[PDB]
């Protein structure tokens, strides 16, 4: 069956650039290649229909070429919404047959991470349980540190981190930290605290609240 | 009209319907078949259409078994739909020269 | 409108069975074809088997183990997806999209997640997140809901009935103890809080409900 | 004669749009094709497109951002070639080519060179060169042509208006301050000086500006 290689795997571009996808078919299928846009959680999306051919509703900028066994997606200047996965898909032989994927990353100026703390909720505490959020939005680049301490006492049990992949709004990252605890492990002490480490500040961002 | 100019025409009709089931069939049949190319439409029409007429390229041909029955079907309605117009042109030269000689 | 209209999930026990659907609409023709896509978590779109409804006939992936039977009726323009004896391989989002007969998926649907585990299904608990009351706020303020102890996934957090999209990102959810866990964010301008109102809703559709929360300043 | 004509040069704005023209003569033919291929300095030959006048349709180079828009008059046997919202990336010289139907370019334009900068058109100062009263000289003499302050490029220098080619090269300009500056250098037999009359001929297309500048011993 007809094998298509999109290579690279991951494509990282400035705001504005121009950036091209490449597909390879292991046999001559002329030009019946298609191309689909997934962004993250999302359907794919056909963007290039027989390998140049627009679509109605897709942004000029897409355009695609090529035939035979080489074919381009083109992007003319990139911009945030443009941050997801592409695949391509042949329709010359049978079975129909998809690429391996290439993601699309932007490389935006350093952002600063913005912190919030929040309480466990009067509805939780009933349950029986207690839960501190602390979000860590729209910074950039993608790596950061979360420390959490409680009473000055630096804690590591009950935290759960969780990751969003590059934002399609703003090409930021985003993180959230959440350390659950019972309500009893909750009342035995006063101050909460989150700490932001990130490389836009040599000083950490630190965001704390007392439990009275 | 005559007979001969009345087949012509039901040939030409009857040839369109075939070519119109016979793009439809061949994609139902070839589709399943590792390495097919006759598996949409608007080329199958295509193929159908240079199959009846006999012309062939080779870029477009079916590899399982029904697909090539099917192709069967289209070359004898190409062949049969044209020989019965050539047929029917006949008719029509030799009546014309019946009455040019006066008899 | 939707074209075409898939389950937002299904739980299917290991060794069980389950039946996809994909309920059609728009224009539909004989030569259109209906195509099933399989596509792991953080992995590429991987094709399962066709159908054409017009006739009947479906073909399946030679490459990959046959795991599905397609069906589909005529009378009420639904695709059938019959996947049997599934184990945690089987895990994946199933998308069913509509060729025209000429090669390109014009359209695809919401995709169906679906999970096999053992494990029970459990309506999520949505708590609200406010700022404490020594929280300073800027020109924005950051608000967000807690949607704990759920499965299996997905759920689908809007903000205002989705009115309310600028400055809103959703996490990934964490897995422990066979249940689901993440959170919202929303960022609206200080001056807009709470004077106008902010909302979460929360859909589980693996256990049909769906909640709202409104996000009310601490008392 | 000339089969094909271009404009030597077009400045353009950053972000405006231009027109070039490419005027045909000798035999016409129904089969006739104009293509544009675009050559930036230092680079090889990229196409742009192609045009049949005879019927009036052009085709474009998938390949590349689509900048231009070809169209052809028959009354004039004039194609044009419509350049819109240009960056410094489009700077280049732009031939026109003439192919009979066969594939292959028969006969090139002498290509027109296409600036694109905010920068002023500045016409050139030609000064003199000649040796100094303590220079010695051997059975040649070298002369030269200082063509300084102009812009933009290029500038074409000839010597005896064609008829002194031999002994004769023209420095690449060097650009300083949004202007160009070159030099021509001409060597001919000691004995032939002043006696037989030398003088370049310096044409800047941009400005339709064509100068002489009799070369003379010092005095
Ligand atoms: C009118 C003839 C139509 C030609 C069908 C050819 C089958 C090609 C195929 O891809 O068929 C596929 C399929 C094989 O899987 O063909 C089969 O087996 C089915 C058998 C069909 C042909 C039988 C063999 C004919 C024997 C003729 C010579 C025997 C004496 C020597
Ligand atoms: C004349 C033949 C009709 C088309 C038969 C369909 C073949 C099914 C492929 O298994
Ligand atoms: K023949
Ligand atoms: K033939
Ligand atoms: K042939
Ligand atoms: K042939
Ligand atoms: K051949
Ligand atoms: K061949």
């Amino acid at each position: 069956d007809i094998l298509l290689t999109q290579s690279p795997a991951i494509l990282s571009v400035s705001p504005g650039e121009r950036v091209s996808f490449s597909c390879r078919a292991s046999q001559s299928i002329g030009t019946d290649i298609h191309w689909y846009q997934q962004r993250t959680n999302g359907s794919p999306r056909l963007l290039i229909k027989y390998a140049s051919e627009s679509i109605s509703g897709i942004p000029s900028r897409f355009s695609g070429s090529g035939s035979g066994t080489d074919f381009t997606l083109s992007i003319n200047s990139v911009e945030s919404e443009d941050i997801a996965n592409y695949y391509c898909q042949q329709s010359n032989r049978w079975p129909f047959t998809f690429g391996s994927g290439t993601k699309l990353e932007i490389k935006r100026a350093d952002a600063a991470p913005t912190v919030s703390i929040f309480p466990p909720s009067s509805e939780q505490l009933t349950s029986g349980g207690a839960s501190v959020v602390c979000f860590l939005n729209n910074f950039y680049p993608k790596d950061i540190n979360v420390k959490w301490k409680i009473d000055g006492s630096e804690r590591q049990n009950g935290v759960l981190n969780s990751w969003t992949d590059q934002d399609s709004k703003d090409s930021t990252y985003s993180m959230s930290s959440t350390l659950t605890l019972t309500k009893d492990e909750y009342e035995r002490h006063n101050s909460y605290t989150c700490e932001a480490t990130h490389k836009t500040s040599t000083s950490p961002i630190v965001k704390s609240f007392n439990r009275n | 009209s005559a007979l001969h100019w009345r087949a012509a025409g039901a040939a030409t009709v009857l040839l369109v319907i075939v070519l119109l089931a016979g793009s439809y069939l061949a994609v139902l049949a070839e589709r399943g078949a590792p390495g097919a190319q006759l598996i949409t439409y608007p080329r199958a029409l295509w193929w159908s259409v240079e199959t009846a007429t006999g012309v062939g390229y080779g870029d477009l041909y079916p590899v399982t078994l029904w697909g090539r029955l099917v192709a069967v079907v289209v070359m004898v309605a190409g062949i049969t739909s044209f020989g019965l117009v050539t047929a029917a042109l006949a008719t029509w030269f030799v009546g014309r020269e019946q009455e040019r000689r006066g008899h | 409108q939707v074209q075409l209209q898939q389950p937002g999930a299904e739980l299917v026990k290991p060794g069980a069975s389950v039946k996809l659907s994909c309920k059609a609409s728009g224009y539909t023709f004989t030569s259109d074809w209906i195509h099933w896509v399989k596509q792991r978590p953080g992995h590429g779109l991987e094709w399962i088997g066709e159908i054409i409804p017009s006739y009947g006939r479906a073909n399946y992936n030679e490459k990959i183990q046959k795991k599905a039977t397609l069906t589909a009726d005529k009378s009420s323009s639904t695709a059938f997806m019959q996947l049997s004896s599934l184990t945690s391989e089987d895990s994946a989002v199933y998308y069913c999209a509509r060729e025209r007969g000429d090669g390109y998926f014009a359209v695809w649907g919401a995709g169906t997640t679906v999970t096999v585990s053992s494990a029970k299904t459990t309506p999520p608990s949505v708590y609200p997140l406010a700022p404490g009351s020594a929280a300073q706020t800027n020109s924005m303020v950051t608000l967000g809901c807690l949607v704990k102890g759920y499965f299996p996934e997905p759920v689908t957090v809007t903000w205002n009935s989705g009115s309310l999209s600028s400055g809103v990102h959703t996490f990934p959810a964490v897995l422990q103890s066979d249940l689901y866990t993440l959170s919202s964010s929303v960022t609206v301008p200080s001056s807009s809080w709470p004077s106008e109102t902010v909302t979460c809703n929360v859909a589980h559709p693996a256990s049909s409900t769906k909640v709202d929360k409104k996000i009310v300043p601490r008392d």
